[PDB]
This record gives C-alpha cells, structure tokens and sequence, in this order.
C-alpha cells in the first residue's frame, strides 16, 4: 500500500520507541525502590528527565536538516540512545552514573526524534494521497512499540531486575539500527541535502562536543531540579518576548498554552496515576493478575485502537477544545472512582482506570497528535522550538503537580492514600474543565483569526 | 507468583514460632507481604504485614507479640510470633501484593502461599 521505505521507517520507529517507553514505564518506581528517592523526589526528577527528553528535540532536527543529514542523524541518535540505555543498565553497578546515563538518553532523543518522521515525509511525492494514512500508521508504530514496552518492561524488571530491562532497551535500539542498516538501500534517494554530500567532520565534531556538553548539563539539571525550573522560566519569558515581536501568531500562542495544560496531564501517567494504580486499584482484570505498573500500557493500547477509527471520522480550535474536555473527564473519572466506587478496604475496580486511560488517550489524539502539525499552519523553525520548550516546561510543571499525590513510604493503608488521590485528581479535572470552557468560549474568535 | 511458607508447628502457650515466606520467581522486594490466618469456622483475617519499603501494619490483638521483618538478601519475609496464646491457633498464609499498601482483605492480594498450621496448646508444666 505504501512505498517500501515506509516499512523500514515504521519498524525503526517502533524499536526506538520500545526502548524509550521501557524506561519511562519503570523509571519512577526505579527511583523510589532502587535509589530510595521519596515519591516527591522521584516525581520531580521524572518531570525534569521528561522535560529534557522533549525540550531538546529542536536541536536534532536542526542537526539532521543542516549539519549531518537526516539518515546520518538517525544513525547517530540511535547509537547515542543505545549507549544511554546500556549506561542505565550499568548504573546498577555504579549508581553515581544514573544521571549521566539519563542525560545520555535525553540528548539521544533530542538528536533522534524529529528525523524518522522527517524521513517518512520524504518517502512520498509531495501530493501523494497516501500521506495522511502514512502518518496515522507512523503514530500507530510509535504506540505499538510503547504498548509492548509498557506492558512487559515492569514484568521483566520484577522478574529479572533493572539491569536486564535497561539492557533490553539498548538491544531494542540496536535492532532499530540493524533494521536501518539492512534496509539502507531502500532510502538511497531519500534524505536531506547534507545526506548526499560527503560528511563534514568539522560539523560532526561540533555535534559530538555539543552533545557531550549537553549530557553533562542534563545530568546536572536533573540532579538539581530547582535550577531546572529557573532555567525554563527564564527561557520561556525570552522566547515569548521574541515571538511577540515577530494575527495567526496570536492563535499559535494560545493553542500552545492549551497544549501546555494537556502535557501537564500527560505527565501524570508515569507518576501520580501510576502510583494511584499501585496503591488503590485491584491488580486483577478478567481473572488475570497483572503488574500494576503495566497499567500505563492502557495509553498506547487505546491510541492503537482509536487512531484508525478516529482517522475515519470545528477544525483546529474545536478539536483542541474537545481534547481538553476528554482530559477533564479522565481525571474526574479517577476522582469519582475513588470518592464513590471503592471497596471497604479502599480499592477500586481497574475498569475505572481503563476508562481514565481512554479519556486521556482521546485527549492525546485530539491535542498533541494534531498540534504542531497545525501550529505550522499559523506561522516556522522558531515556533517549532517554542512548542518543544513549552512542552518541556509542561513536564516540569507536571512533575511538580504530581508531588501533591506523593505518599510517605511508611503508609500502608489504602484508606489513607485514597483521599489524597481523589482530592488531587478531582481538582485537576475541575481546573481542566474550566480551561476547556474558556477554550470553548474563545473558539469563534480564534476561528475568526484563522480567516 | 508462588510463595512457599515454612515454619509452622505446635507450641505451648507463651512460646514462640517463626514463619517464613519466600517467592520462587518474582523478587519479593517489590511486594507488600501480609500474613493472614484462618481459625476453625471463621474467615481469613489480616494479622500482620510489611510493605515494599519497610512500612508495617498489625492487627490490634497481635501488637506487641508479633513482628514482621524482611531479609532482602534472602528475599524472605518473616513473622516472629512470641507470647503465643491458644487463640492464635490457625492456618497461616502469606500473601503478596505489589507496592506499598497492605489492604485488610484477602482480595487485595494476588499471590498466596499454601498455608501452614500453627497450634498453641494451653499446656503448661505441672506444679
Ligand atoms: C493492562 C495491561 C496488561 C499488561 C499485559 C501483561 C503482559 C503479559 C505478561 C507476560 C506473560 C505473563 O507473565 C506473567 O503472568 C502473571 C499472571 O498472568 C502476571 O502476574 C504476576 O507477575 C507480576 C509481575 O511479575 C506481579 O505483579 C503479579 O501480581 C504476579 O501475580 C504478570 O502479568 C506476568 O508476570
Ligand atoms: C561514516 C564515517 C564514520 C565517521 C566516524 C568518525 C568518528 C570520529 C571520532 C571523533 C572523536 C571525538
Ligand atoms: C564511585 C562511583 C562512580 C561511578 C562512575 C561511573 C562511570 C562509568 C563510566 C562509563
Ligand atoms: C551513515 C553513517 C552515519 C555515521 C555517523 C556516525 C558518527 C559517530
Ligand atoms: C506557567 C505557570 C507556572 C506556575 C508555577 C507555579
């Protein structure tokens, strides 16, 4: 149905995302159990890690476009990523390595993330009808890898330990690289312009030096999340001032702020919603016991089922508004489940969490899947950078928000933890409802500006 | 996923016994381990437990007599039962739930040992 290079990009993306989500699904638990962080520390540290992973994406796009070439930057990113995963596995021998290893994952993603999608864009002549389907399938590839990793990585870490889990993340990256190398010939006429000139070693060294520096800067910021907050606040004011100086930008700015709220809520799945599942949900569904950390796999699960369907079925501000209403309902459902539908021992049916994750995933499909693609319609590289920066700020804020659900390690009674989760989730859902209403009220004006 | 209990037996009032729980596959370190007991003609009831981060929970009627503790090297959990009384007589089970919570009812736990009989006799030496 699709050009041959589509299938290579599909499976490279799948395996890279498998590696990443293998880490994300277990990271907060790893912080608490293996490193002895409190739940607050683990949550803010995860926020900083995720912020760095997403905030640097603009650099790897620049490197792929103008310095080394898309295909070269896929290879370099994949190698740095595999090194990071193996460094994380080694961090169990040498714990002092952990932050450096995570910085290496962050920088790796920053080099890698933009480039397979960029490559995929080039596999179709520019007005090929198959493009839309190709990107829906690309997103499904991302979410199949995420589904497998979030299902299995907690089981693997429980049964064999974290070093094996992280080494398997690295192996997933290695097999992404092997699939690329084996299929290299399929993309021989595909790439950005530097891909087809001989590689500039001057530029290659500038990229390796900048990467190493960035690895150390990321490790430092994740260890010191207070200065990370400071840095991002300063960066945001500066970028907003530059943006305002340079009426479709006003619409791009407002849609970006709404996306910020969405990413704050997305950041709860690996942190507060994960520990909500651990502490206050039954670990049995359809008669099968499961690792409660695996409940995170409900996000890609619902995306995989809903993206074809939802591809089959207003315009921008209203789609964004709908997504915000879905997210509101996800957190109100979590709160309601805890307030009214819990056991006398304090436990809720896991079907409430299946529904929470459905709501959250529909929100994802409406906001972030369909976001900077159509922020690019109001504007270009600068706004791309701003989107990633604001999403990094959102993950830092999300980690901070998650700390309101942190439970001390000596609490053992689910009836003590249930009211904390319900209070926080109910207030998140109400604030998000308010945001959705203000979005709705602005839809006519916003939609006017696009005219 | 499968827990083996050991260490039950017969003891006179005021004596002591130690139960131990070990898991074949999953590292027990990630699990809250609760000890339940079922006396003749009653339901399983929570006795005592330790979560994955050394938090402890106890039934009122066993505080000051039972201690739950954990050897994370041997991947083992212990219930030390001192000052035993006839009414501590029961089948004892360890049960394991992932995480930090020790819920009170058997349905909060997915993994269960097979059970060990503990009997406490009113026997005392003749005066
Ligand atoms: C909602 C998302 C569901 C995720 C799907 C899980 C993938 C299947 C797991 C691999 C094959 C099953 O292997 C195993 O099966 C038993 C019962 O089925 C499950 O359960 C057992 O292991 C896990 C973790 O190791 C424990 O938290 C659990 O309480 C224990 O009873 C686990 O899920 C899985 O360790
Ligand atoms: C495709 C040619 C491979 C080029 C690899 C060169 C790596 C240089 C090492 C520089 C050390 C800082
Ligand atoms: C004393 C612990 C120091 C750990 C440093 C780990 C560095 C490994 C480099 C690959
Ligand atoms: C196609 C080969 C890319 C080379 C990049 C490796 C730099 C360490
Ligand atoms: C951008 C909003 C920040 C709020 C921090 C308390």
């Amino acid at each position: 149905q699709q050009p041959r290079p589509f299938f290579m990009i599909f499976f490279v993306e799948l395996w890279e995302r498998f590696g990443y989500y293998g880490v994300q699904g277990v990271l907060a638990v790893f912080f608490v159990k293996q490193l002895g962080f409190s739940q607050e520390q683990a949550f803010v540290t995860f926020g900083a890690f995720a912020a760095l992973v997403y905030g640097l994406i603009s650099i790897g796009g620049y490197v792929g476009d103008h310095l080394l070439g898309t295909k070269r930057t896929i290879v370099l990113g994949a190698l740095v990523l595999a090194i990071g995963y193996f460094m994380t596995g080694m961090s169990l021998l040498k714990p002092d390595l952990i932050f450096i290893a995570l910085g290496t994952i962050a920088v790796g993603n920053g080099l890698f993330k933009a480039n397979p999608a960029s490559l995929l864009s080039k596999c179709y002549p520019p007005k090929d009808p198959r493009l839309d389907g190709a990107f829906t399938l690309f997103y499904m590839s991302i979410n199949i890898g995420s589904l497998i990793a979030l299902s299995l990585a907690p089981v693997i870490a429980d049964r064999f330990g974290y070093s094996v889990t992280y080494n398997l993340c690295g192996a997933g990256l290695i097999i992404a690289l092997l699939v690329y190398i084996a299929c290299r010939g399929m993309v021989k006429d595909i790439g950005s312009e530097p891909d087809f000139r001989p590689m500039s070693f001057s530029k290659l060294l500038y990229v390796l030096l900048g990467s190493v520096v960035m690895i150390f800067v990321c490790a430092w910021l994740m260890h010191n999340v207070e200065v990370a907050n400071l840095v991002l606040i300063v960066l945001s004011i500066v970028v907003t001032i530059i943006f305002f100086r340079q009426n479709k930008m006003f619409v791009a700015f407002v849609l970006m702020l709404e996306a910020v709220v969405f990413y704050i809520l997305y950041a709860q799945m690996p942190t507060s919603l994960n520990f909500f599942a651990i502490n206050n949900v039954h670990h049995e569904i359809l008669g099968f016991s499961i690792n409660p950390v695996s409940f995170q796999a409900l996000n890609p699960f619902w995306v995989v089922l809903a993206s074809p369907i939802l591809a089959g079925i207003l315009s921008m501000p209203m789609k964004f508004t709908l997504g915000m209403f879905m997210c509101s309902l996800g957190f109100l459902t979590a709160a309601a489940a805890g307030m009214w539908f819990a056991d006398a021992q304090g436990l809720t049916s896991p079907w409430f969490i299946v529904l929470v994750y459905l709501f959250q995933s529909l929100g994802e499909l409406f906001i972030s899947a369909l976001g900077l693609a159509m922020i690019a319609a109001l504007v270009m590289g600068f706004i791309l950078g701003m989107w990633f920066l604001t999403q990094a700020a959102a993950f830092l804020l999300g980690g901070y928000v998650a700390t309101f659900t942190a439970v001390p390690d000596n609490i053992t009674d689910p009836l003590e933890t249930l009211p904390v989760y319900t209070n926080v989730f109910g207030k998140i859902g109400l604030v998000t409802l308010g945001v959705a209403v203000v979005m709705l009220l602005m839809v006519p004006w916003l939609k006017r500006m696009i005219a | 996923v499968q827990l083996v209990e050991s260490g039950g037996g017969l003891v006179q009032a005021g004596g002591s016994l130690r139960l131990s729980c070990a898991a074949s596959g999953p590292t027990l370190s990630n699990y809250a381990v609760g000890w339940f007991r079922q006396a003749p003609g009653k339901e399983r009831e929570f006795v005592a437990g330790i979560n994955w981060s050394s938090g402890l929970r106890y039934k009122d009627v066993v505080k000051g007599r039972f201690t739950v503790s954990r050897d994370n090297v041997k991947d083992t959990v212990y219930l030390q039962m001192n000052s035993l009384k006839p009414e501590d007589t029961a089948v004892y089970y360890c049960a394991a739930r992932f995480g930090g919570m020790l819920p009170l009812q058997p349905s909060g736990y997915a993994n269960w040992g097979q059970g060990t009989q503990v009997t406490v006799s009113s026997h005392h030496h003749h005066h």
